[PDB]
């Protein structure tokens, strides 16, 4: 109940532009009645089918040959980290051995487990397979809130769909919420702003469009220089309050020495191999 | 064995054995496996050489009975570890013999096979300077109902009896219930239990 | 942003050999090192410090971002800044995104993305 609460939650918010996927459920315990009032209140955008996602059948039932992604939630809060991670590599095992190429988003909790899946063959992380390894990406805002504190706290914000809330109080919440109500967004600019920089086309965009950027489309480049001029065909990692608001980066024309130092890939310092001792 | 001397030292037409033992899983029984592969009726020269991958626990909980056999060898790591079997020159096997201790220990019947199929796909997904899909490979499975993760070509389904799945078919899988028509067989012809035996 | 970079090329070394080993240094390493790295920054020294009591976030986005190549994405403020009392609490709050007419006061920080030198 929780669990598709909260999915249903984020996936259906009004923050989005029109989206019409249909979220169809696939799962092994028949719903309780909080769960099958939860499946009435979205009865036009959601559907449930009783099934195990490791039989074929169920798979072919689901129509997972031609769904555009397959979601795997996981417990969080599991007794066995271990097990948790087992029976989500086996399921992601089933759908892959059915659908070879059917993108998969999954949860794991461990980063071993994660290594240990992506060596199945036809796990494809350009296709758009994505492992969200919860302890990975939470160790990781932990230490980007050691080089800024309350960074974790900023990027979190980032991904939950929210609405504006508003009060009569002058409190710390007010400008608090004012700021949640912005998510991080994704889509293509003007030609009218093609040939410029990106300092140039960030001033621009602020607030006389009313949208930040932090990146554009030597892919993923964070936060550009100076010297980087705006390719045509481009898409801006924008901040904005919705996705119907960044419409307007399209809409607009005019309208106003032998030593290893580092890595293999020169990205992180490295040092000899330390004996325990040495460091207690 | 270590990661050194196993890569320096270049192997070919071996057999490479991967065990997933523990301090606690039961005995497998190694012995009546490495005895047919050092039969006498094979020239010294003929004989294929044999290295274990598993749990340095485990491998030290059943040495004790494998001894008195030449061209063995232990490494003590994970048959999951690509940098191990890149040194174990897995391409270049007459077999790799995937093999699990912890099947009865635990009541799942989905985690059972689940580190054997893991460890199969792996030895699959690897790129050789040719592909790890060639490879010659035997996985022991102990529900028969696991064996449609082994291959993706194939078509799957669960009312297909195991010897008419294709993996099965292929010798690429083996499971323990093909041989419960032995007691029949026995029970008919008591010379054949001693003909399959020899 | 989180890890610090992880390209295709650790994904796969990761993946391999499960340690990361050193290299010796390059000119595709040295150029590997120019990306942005997350900062704070004071409010009450350097070059931002004109804008004082009354400034607009507006002002200091556009200045940041014309002369730094810096860009703010939002304010680090003290819970109890917005209060007349003065009070000893040290506590702050992350204000994301505010506007051009967002109000500055001087005992501020500012979360950012910054060159490398
Ligand atoms: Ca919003
Ligand atoms: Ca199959
Ligand atoms: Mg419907």
């Amino acid at each position: 109940l929780e669990s598709v609460s909260n999915f249903l939650k984020d996936f259906l918010h009004k923050d989005r532009d029109d989206v019409n996927v249909e979220i169809v459920f696939l799962h092994n315990i028949s719903p309780n009645l909080e769960l099958e009032a939860l499946f009435k209140r979205h009865f036009t955008q959601v559907e449930f089918y009783q099934g195990s996602v490791l039989n074929p059948h169920d798979l072919a039932r689901v129509k997972i040959e031609s769904a555009d992604a397959c979601l795997i939630l996981a417990n969080k809060y599991c007794a066995d980290p271990d097990a948790e991670d087992a029976s989500n590599i086996m399921r992601v095992i089933s759908i892959k051995n059915y659908h070879p190429k059917i993108r998969i988003i999954t949860q794991m909790l461990q980063y071993h487990n994660k290594a240990h899946l992506l060596n199945i063959p036809s796990w494809n992380w350009k296709e758009g397979d994505d492992a969200i390894c919860l302890a990975e990406l939470k160790l990781g805002f932990i230490a980007q809130s050691c080089l800024a504190q309350g960074l974790s706290t900023m990027l979190a914000n980032l991904f939950s769909m929210r609405s504006f809330i508003k009060i009569e109080e002058d409190t710390w919440q007010k400008y608090y919420l004012e700021g949640v109500s912005n998510e991080m967004y994704t889509e293509y600019l003007s030609s009218a702003f093609v040939g410029l920089s990106f300092p140039t086309v960030c001033e621009l965009c602020f607030v006389k469009l009313k949208l930040l950027m932090i990146a554009i489309e030597s892919r993923i480049l964070i936060n550009p220089g100076n010297h980087l001029k705006i390719q045509e065909g481009t898409l801006g990692f924008f901040i904005a309050s919705d996705a119907k608001e960044v419409k307007r980066a399209f809409f607009y024309c005019k309208a106003c020495s032998n030593v290893k130092k580092y890595d293999s890939t020169g990205m992180f310092h490295w040092c000899a191999p330390k004996e325990i001792e040495k460091v207690i | 064995l270590t990661r050194s001397e196993a890569a320096m030292t270049v192997l070919s037409g071996h057999v490479v054995v991967c065990i997933f033992g523990d301090v606690s899983s039961a005995l497998i029984g190694l012995r009546n496996l490495v005895m047919p592969l050092r039969a006498s009726n094979f020239h010294y020269h003929e004989l294929k050489h044999i290295v274990f991958v598993g749990s340095i626990e485990y491998l030290k909980r059943e040495w004790e009975t494998l001894h008195n056999f030449p061209k063995v060898s232990i490494l003590p790591g994970t048959p999951l570890s690509r940098a191990d079997l890149r040194a174990v020159n897995i391409n270049l096997c007459d077999m790799c013999v995937i093999l699990s201790a912890n099947q009865n220990n635990i009541d799942d019947t989905s985690l059972q096979d689940k580190e054997c199929i893991l460890a199969s796909l792996n030895i699959k997904s690897m790129q050789f300077d040719t592909t790890g899909v060639n490879i010659p490979i035997i996985t022991e499975l102990v529900n028969d109902t696991n064996v449609q993760f082994l291959d993706q070509d194939d078509d799957d389904d669960p009312d297909t009896e195991l010897y008419l799945t294709q993996p099965f078919a292929c010798g690429t899988a083996f499971a323990v219930s093909v041989l419960d028509s032995l007691m029949s067989a026995t029970y008919f012809n008591d010379n054949i239990l001693t003909l399959i035996r020899t | 942003l989180v890890t610090g970079g992880a390209t295709p090329e650790l994904e796969a070394l990761i993946a391999e050999e499960n340690a990361l080993r050193g290299g010796y240094s390059t000119p595709q390493t040295l150029a590997n090192r120019d990306r942005c790295r997350v900062a704070q920054l004071a409010l009450l020294d350097g070059p931002f410090a004109d804008l004082g009591d009354g400034g607009c976030y507006g002002d200091l986005f556009c200045k940041a971002l014309k002369t730094y190549n810096m860009l703010c994405f939002g304010i680090y403020r003290l819970r109890d800044a917005h209060l007349s009392t003065p009070s000893q609490c040290t506590k702050r709050y992350v204000i994301t995104n505010p506007p051009y007419e967002f109000e500055l006061v001087p005992t501020d920080l500012i979360f950012c993305l910054m060159q490398f030198d």
